[PDB]
């Protein structure tokens, strides 16, 4: 959940800088002085488990591709039954088998999981 | 007999519905996997354990169906020739085809060949020859049974190769 | 498994779960490093409670979340992680944690001048090179009648 | 490199390869398959661009996130923003003659990728094109008896031919690439909508999405095993 | 009257099959391939290297088959007399040469397959085959040298002009690769390879990533490499290689290339860096910094261009790879399937015989630069050609 800041003149990274006296979070670049204060406190995120990816492909398109399963589930959203499915896309060992359905219609995405923790996608 | 391969087609059937069910389980993410051993190890352990439980009962059926007269059981029960598992492949399955201890996997991207839809793991899909020889082979089957032989015949010359170099 | 105890399906998994190898890594969901810069309150939400707890030190602090369903098919405590965190770095890192019955397990470290890189590899080093329970080596154990 | 690939469906044949030392790398060509010559892409190239591919010195990724990346012979040449038209035409026009029949053409829907490839050395092989629709219902077969007689007067006269089957769209090479991207039929059957307990069990058309059909199975064979009867019947080795 | 519109059937399989033999019989693998060939590729190996330092080759001819005797001399050759008095059914090469001052004509030999367009029994009837003494059942496509019938067996090898990702095994300081063989169908067929290297093992410290370039003796930060191309920003470079800004992930694993080109701010130092690293101590920087351009635009990914204004295509491209190499160490994507057939590229007589007698035109064409580099002031080896394609 990191999000990436530039400078405004030279498009190049900034850097995390600790304001010492006051106790704030700045962000400077290393080939101007330019520098801006911090959007939020975190700086790095790790995330060993990740879901980032899952989903991946999901595009206006995709139910022309004829090599994507289909089904009549209906989803959430539109009350619609033309659906396609996969599974993770993740490209892991590790992975649930798991569906996740796009609605072909109205574009909505939801899963066949029972556990689901996922709001997004 | 006719009456064995309606048996015969529903044992078949029946281990093809059980894997259904431990699809459709898996798929609604509710299926434990036990002790390292991935969710899809877990589920490809089971499915196979099905398929050959299947092959198996399957087999069994046809062999104490035929007579004593039966020639192919007359060279078994005396010893001279042939066993269990080629009256089964040949009269009622071949069986789960497997290459490097798997089911025939995703050489195509998720798929096994162009034939099938995407993310399919069926019997069929991976590998599953429901048919006897004398019933014949699919095309799909035939090219999966192929992929196994021919597993069959490399393994089998670098055994050659290996053993020898042993030996000396 | 020791003559007595040789039909205990439960002194099985003890015995399992002291050999079988585990890291920090293997129990832990995602790691963080947040700028928080008083030691004695915080700017997340959530751990207000934890500090909320304390009858020299970083503002940058990395922190942890834990898997509870992973920490407890081991046999783990947070006081036995936090405590090997704590005897590994010793006094050179600052660590607190979330007890047991909290909701969420939080572990919580700072540092005791360029400081973010010292935390990412820090963060590394726990992540692999600490041994929670179990002996090296021994990768998985399998339980089998 | 010595197994059988998944990939090799139709190509190459899945039984004759020596014993030993070059077991599974001396392979033979399947009944129909055939090899590309060679191709020179610079018309597709044009086209392209006539079509709206936008070049790469325009190409500002944050400001056309949705694009697709057009690659020819293994160069990216720019991005298209709807791919499906430009793909709609390209196959038309391969599938008259005014693109090369065995020039390949993928178009990777989740990727965001359109490959193309005019190079030699790629081996293929035709199959029936399948296309809904009709007017009649269902999707179905392109080729229809009517081309079949056609076929049989020519044979019989001893003018409609092979080609003709190209040109007019009938049939069209596919290559293992482009194989990723259809999902074909095996037998025409499979696209219409009490069984003899003798014959084998085939696993149904659970499809609707079909763009070819095999022209017959039995063609995924080469020379040697095109003379055993019966190969279906036998075990593998 | 049976509808013409109606659908066929499983029989009507076999019209459409005879259909494909009658048109290309058995071999057409073997026939396509000379016939291109024959027809074009010849022609377009005079094309490359048509002048020297002037004289400049234009037009082919290709004679029907024909043998030098002993005595009598001269004669059309039919593929029975060949086979039984050990000949090599051979057709010459005439060449359009040209002499222009700065400071027809036979080359040689080519065998020729049967039933190519150019041999006599591709034209013939079922009667003139058997007055030829030539089975009507023989197919063609080999050759008969000295006699023997000979075959090219296809060879199977990589397509070039791909990326392929892998990863590496355990003890390795790199954990995965991505890499190219660059390629040419016009130039030659020269074939550098790129690599683009992940350095440090999942969780090592600051995974790097560096790529190789051909002559330069150490690998360089691709950040550098962008910026001797001209994409200077660290967010210019970064949207060439991640495009989605939402991709935090992506992003977080490309800062530690950003702090290895860190040092590296304009585009003429990062050519002398390169350039440093493929010149000796020694040599000025203007021509270090040219080493490095001519690198760069000529040896790096030429299958894009290797002519001058062609650095945005090539950093998109670099930018691409560094992508599909990420996805991979993310766990997004498999590894490449080194085993796809699609990927592969089967070579038969028009190509094999294409390495060949370009090697050898470029042989003979060196021959004609030693008439004339000694020449203080129509005399060329046909033999050099005919031999080597023969032997
Ligand atoms: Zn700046
Ligand atoms: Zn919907």
């Amino acid at each position: 959940m990191t999000t990436f800041r530039f400078c405004r003149d030279c498009n190049n990274m900034l850097y995390p800088r600790e304001d010492k006296e006051n106790n704030r979070l700045l962000f400077e670049c290393r080939t101007c002085s330019y520098v801006e204060e911090a959007g939020s406190p975190l700086v790095y995120r790790h995330e060993l488990i990740t879901n980032i990816g899952e989903t991946a492909g999901v595009v206006q398109d995709i139910g022309s591709d004829p090599t994507l399963p289909r089904s009549d589930r209906e989803c959430p959203k539109c009350h619609s039954r033309e659906n396609v499915f996969f599974q993770s896309q993740q490209r892991r060992k590790d992975t649930s088998m798991v569906l996740f359905f796009v609605c072909l219609s109205c574009s909505h995405i939801f899963t066949s999981d029972q556990k689901n923790k996922r709001t997004q996608f | 007999d006719g009456p064995t391969m309606r048996e015969i087609t529903e044992t078949i059937a029946e281990a093809k519905k059980k894997v259904l069910d431990v699809t459709k389980e898996a798929q609604a993410n509710l299926l434990t996997a036990k002790h390292g051993m991935t969710l899809r190890e877990s589920f490809e352990d089971n499915v196979v354990r099905f398929l050959n439980e299947a092959r198996d009962k399957a087999g069994r059926l046809a062999e104490v169906n035929l007579k004593d007269l039966n020639n192919v059981k007359q060279m078994v029960m005396a010893g001279s020739k042939g066993s269990f598992i080629n009256i089964a492949q040949m009269s009622a399955c071949v069986g789960q085809q497997s290459v490097e201890g798997k089911r025939i996997a995703f050489g195509f991207v998720d798929r096994t060949l162009p034939h099938f839809s995407k993310d399919d793991y069926s019997p069929e899909s991976k590998g599953f020859v429901e048919n006897s020889y004398l019933r014949g082979l699919t095309p799909q089957e035939f090219f999966f049974h192929a992929m196994g032989g021919r597993e069959g015949l490399i393994d089998t010359a670098v055994k050659t190769a290996e053993t020898g170099y042993i030996q000396r | 498994l020791e003559p007595g105890h040789a039909a205990d399906q439960e002194q099985a998994k003890l015995i399992r779960s002291a050999i079988e190898h585990t890291t920090l890594k293997s129990v832990t969901i995602a790691s963080e490093i947040y700028y928080d810069p008083d030691p004695r309150s915080t700017v997340i939400p959530e751990d207000e409670e934890i500090i909320q707890l304390h009858l020299q030190q970083s503002p940058w602090l990395l922190r942890l979340e834990l898997d509870r369903a992973a920490m407890n098919d081991k046999d783990l405590t947070m006081g036995q992680v936090g405590e090997r965190i704590k005897q590994t770095f010793k006094n050179d890192l600052f660590v607190i944690w979330s007890e047991d019955n909290d909701e969420k397990l939080i572990i919580r470290c700072r540092v005791v001048a360029e400081e973010d890189h010292m935390l990412k590899k820090i963060e590394n080093t726990m992540l692999e090179n600490i041994t929670l329970r179990g002996v090296e080596n021994i990768e998985r154990v399998v339980m089998m009648k | 490199p010595r197994q059988l690939h998944n990939t090799h469906w139709g190509l190459v044949c899945p039984a004759e390869t020596p014993e030993g030392q070059a077991c599974g790398l001396v392979k033979n060509l399947s009944l129909m398959s055939c090899i590309s010559v060679g191709t020179d892409p610079m018309p597709i190239i044009t086209f392209l661009s006539e079509w709206g591919m936008e070049p790469l010195e325009d190409y500002v990724p944050h400001q056309s996130p949705d694009a697709t990346r057009v690659f020819v012979n293994g160069v990216w040449h720019g991005v298209h923003r709807n791919p499906a038209r430009l793909m709609e035409t390209l196959r038309t026009l391969r599938r008259k003659g005014d693109i090369n029949p065995e020039v390949s053409m993928i178009r990777d829907i989740r990727e965001k990728e359109l490959k193309i490839f005019t190079d030699a050395g790629r081996v293929y092989r035709p199959l029936f094109i399948v296309e809904d629709d009709e007017s009649l219902g269902h999707k179905e077969l392109k080729v229809r008896k009517g081309h079949i007689a056609k076929l049989m007067a020519t044979e019989y006269q001893d003018e409609y031919t092979w080609s003709s089957l190209l040109n007019e769209g009938l049939v069209e090479y596919i290559d293992a690439e482009e194989e990723e991207s259809i999902l074909i039929a095996m037998q025409p059957e499979d696209l219409e909508p009490d069984v003899d307990p003798a014959k084998r069990i085939r696993v149904s058309h659970h499809a609707t999405t079909f763009t070819h059909c095999e022209i017959h199975p039995s063609m995924i064979l080469g020379v040697a095993a095109s003379i055993i009867p019966f190969p279906d019947h036998n075990q593998s080795p | 009257f049976e509808d013409e519109s109606a659908p066929i059937t499983a029989e009507d399989s076999w019209a459409v099959i005879s259909a494909f033999f009658r048109e290309k019989g058995l071999v057409s693998q073997q026939l396509d391939s000379f016939n291109q060939f024959v027809d074009y590729t010849l022609q377009d190996i005079i094309c490359e290297d048509s002048t020297l330092i002037e004289i400049s080759f234009g037009k082919i001819y290709v004679t029907k088959p024909m043998v030098n005797e002993s005595d009598g001399v001269t004669h059309a050759l039919y593929p029975q007399e060949a086979r039984l008095r050990n000949l090599t059914y051979s057709s010459g090469l005439f060449v359009d040469v040209k002499k222009r001052t700065y400071e027809k004509v036979f080359i040689g030999r080519l065998p020729i397959m049967l039933r190519s367009k150019n041999c006599y029994l591709s034209e013939a009837t079922e009667s003139d085959l058997y007055k030829l003494k030539e089975c009507p059942f023989d197919m063609g496509g080999y050759f008969i040298i000295n006699g023997s019938e000979k075959v090219l067996i296809a060879q199977e090898r990589s397509a070039g002009n791909i990326v392929q990702v892998f990863k590496k095994a355990a003890p390795s300081p790199i954990s995965h690769v991505a890499e190219i063989r660059s390629a040419l169908e016009k130039g030659s067929r020269f074939i550098s390879t790129l690599q683009v290297k992940l350095y440090g093992r999942e969780g090592s410290s600051a995974r790097t990533i560096k790529a190789t370039l051909p002559y330069i003796k150490q690998d360089i930060p691709i950040v550098i490499i962008f910026r001797a191309l001209g994409i200077i920003p660290d967010g210019e470079i970064l949207e060439h290689i991640c495009y989605d800004v939402n991709d935090w992930q992506m992003l977080e694993m490309l800062k530690p290339c950003v702090e290895d080109g860190f040092v590296i701010q304009d585009r003429e130092t990062a050519l002398d860096f390169i350039g440093r690293r493929g010149t000796a101590l020694g040599i000025k920087k203007e021509k270090r910094i040219q080493y490095a351009k001519d690198i760069l635009q000529k040896e790096f990914l030429p299958h894009i261009t290797q002519l001058e204004g062609f650095e945005s295509r090539k950093a998109f491209f670099l930018g691409y790879m560094i992508n599909r190499l990420l996805l991979c160490a993310l766990d997004r994507k498999d590894q490449d399937d080194r085993d796809h057939f699609g990927k592969k590229r089967l070579d038969l007589a028009g190509p094999l015989l294409a390495q060949l007698f370009k090697t050898l035109f470029k042989k003979l064409t060196k021959d004609i630069f030693r008439y004339m580099q000694r020449t203080v002031e129509l005399a060329i080896n046909a033999k050099t050609i005919t031999s080597g394609l023969k032997y």
